[PDB]
RNA sequence: GAAGCAGAAUUCGGUAAGCGUUGGAUUGUACCCACUAAUAGGGAACGAGCUGGGUUUAGACCGUCGUGAGACAGGUUA
RNA sequence: GGUAAACGGCGGGAGUAACUAUGACUCUCUUAAGGUUAACGAGAUUCCCACUGUCCCUAUCUACUAUCUAGCGAAACCACAGCCAAGGGAACGGGCUUGGCAAAAUCAGCGGGGAAAGA
RNA sequence: AGGGAAGUCGGCAAAAUAGAUCCGUAACUUCGGGAAAAGGAUUGGCUCUAAGGGUUGGGCACGUGCGUGCGGUUAACAACCAACUUAGAACUGGUACGGACAGGGGGAAUCUGACUGUCUAAUUAAAACAUAGCAUUGCG
RNA sequence: GGAGACGACGGCGGGGGCCCCGGGCAGAGUUCUCUUUUCUUCUUAACGGUCUAUCACCCUGGAAACAGUUUGUCUGGAGAU
RNA sequence: GAAGCCAGAGGAAACUCUGGUGGAGGCUCGCAGCGGUUCUGACGUGCAAAUCGAUCGUCAAAUCUGAGCAUGGGGGCGAAA
């Protein structure tokens, strides 16, 4: 949930994951020479907490 | 201080010329085609600050007027105003013409 | 040489070792990818060149076993 | 009798049965813990940017050697010696057999073999 | 040269970074740190300007150079002396300006030991030992 | 009773020596050009006399409108300035 | 850049914030010293029966170190190999 994601990078207004990787590369400092942002690096943060568990999800149960 | 000293003079380093700087302070169209040989979203800043006359983006306003301030863009100005050297300087040096009729 | 082998591309077989038979990914531990004419298989080791595993002197830790010193179904580090 | 921050170990009760110890057999409860990992490290591992002769694929330069000369000058090792092919039942051959063959005396390298690891 | 880890068990080795001033600096955190995080702008020479100090010195009235009684805080002024920092400006050379020397590569994670410390002199420096903290035992 | 007789660390102040700068005498060097130039000697022991030197102590006096004061906040009606 | 201390702005006070001062820490970069991480290092009948080079750890202390003395082998001593 979008929620989620902005209450845990304290970060909103994105309109796709290339601008959300980029402004999260732009706060927390993961930047290349020259000024360009380490999206690969902040995608690998992303994936990271994902899989553990630092960003909350889970998959809904069917309904009867 | 120069960053990797050895390798300055290697072709994938090179920078932009002194004529090319001319012609983007001349038109606007030539400083644009060079703005998208560049991606933005990769430029310090955004690439909403950049000297055209010392060919460089910069992270924020006052990184730009700071480096208004120092001795490399005031030896980018003494340059510009000395004026490039061009072919037909160069045709000039030796005193070539060409004959259009 | 033969095959519904029209052509193109082949398939099967024969003489032939003259000449070639590559570059990479993956160690939570031999198969994939591409180029290429093609990426054929072996011997001279497996009946004191160098370097990674089997592999294991002395230090140390965890697991199993033992009252114990210690040993090992084992795993890791130098 | 007590004792588990002793070593250890990971359930309890009832019915049945009635010397002693056992077991077997049913029945029933079956639970301590849910909504600070920082800093430091010649510790072990994976990846990214930069960076480069690590590599494609090697090339060139300098000093000291190695080389030659004057002087000085050992050691390891050493049954005897050192070209191969095939055979030499004891899957060994440098000497034996049968062949190939085979020409003085030397210098710089070389690491196949012999020799060489306080082996 | 061009490419930039395609090399290799493995970026081994080498290269790159490095001084100082200014801008800026995330997650996490025991709130102390992390942190020089990360990422950027500059740095020569010459000629100037500005700021930051010290020492000495106040006027009358009497008695007799002294003492007193006063008066007065623009000394906010004069004279003399003195050394190193800091900031700003113009000009000028450039391929380079911490010009030799000196001098962090950095980041994302994981396991591990809390840390500082110690040991197998002559093959192992480590998750080993020690450590504070915790708990128990014996003794009046 | 005192001296013998006593830790480590931090900043500050005094003194000796060394370093640095200026003038003067003498000597030496450079001098195509420049440099009233650069370099060298210019010292004063133990032991004594005399005049001074932080802390501290003494006398007068009695402090709030609190004061004195160190780079560092200590002191003062148990008597400060 | 820890306590302590000064000034200013608020707050009824307690306290809060800002600018200083201060110089603590088995803190940190790093020279000597001490130690001994790494190099397909040098050297391998060597300069050396453990040496040499670059690099590295630590550097105000659980730091380094001399002399005098004490513990003597079925013993000592051991931050324990
Ligand atoms: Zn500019």
């Amino acid at each position: 949930k979008q929620h989620h994601m902005e209450r845990t990078y304290e970060l909103r207004g994105w309109k796709d994951h290339i601008e959300f990787l980029e402004m999260l590369a732009r706060k927390s400092g993961r930047l290349l020479k020259g000024g360009e942002p380490d999206v690969d690096g902040v995608a690998k943060q992303v994936l990271n907490d994902f899989m553990r568990g630092k960003i909350p999800w889970f998959t809904p149960a069917p309904e009867p | 201080g120069v960053f990797a000293k050895r390798t300055m003079t290697k072709t994938r380093r090179r920078l932009r010329d002194l004529d090319q700087i001319e012609r983007d302070l001349r038109s606007p169209r030539h400083l644009q085609q060079y703005k998208e040989t560049k991606a933005a979203e990769d430029l310090p800043g955004l690439g909403l600050y950049y000297c055209i006359e010392c060919a460089k983006w910069f992270e924020s306003e006052t990184s730009l007027v700071g480096h208004r301030k120092g001795k490399p863009h005031k030896r980018r100005l003494k340059q510009l105003k000395e004026g490039a050297y061009t072919h037909e300087e160069a045709m000039a040096a030796i005193g070539y013409r060409i004959d259009n009729g």
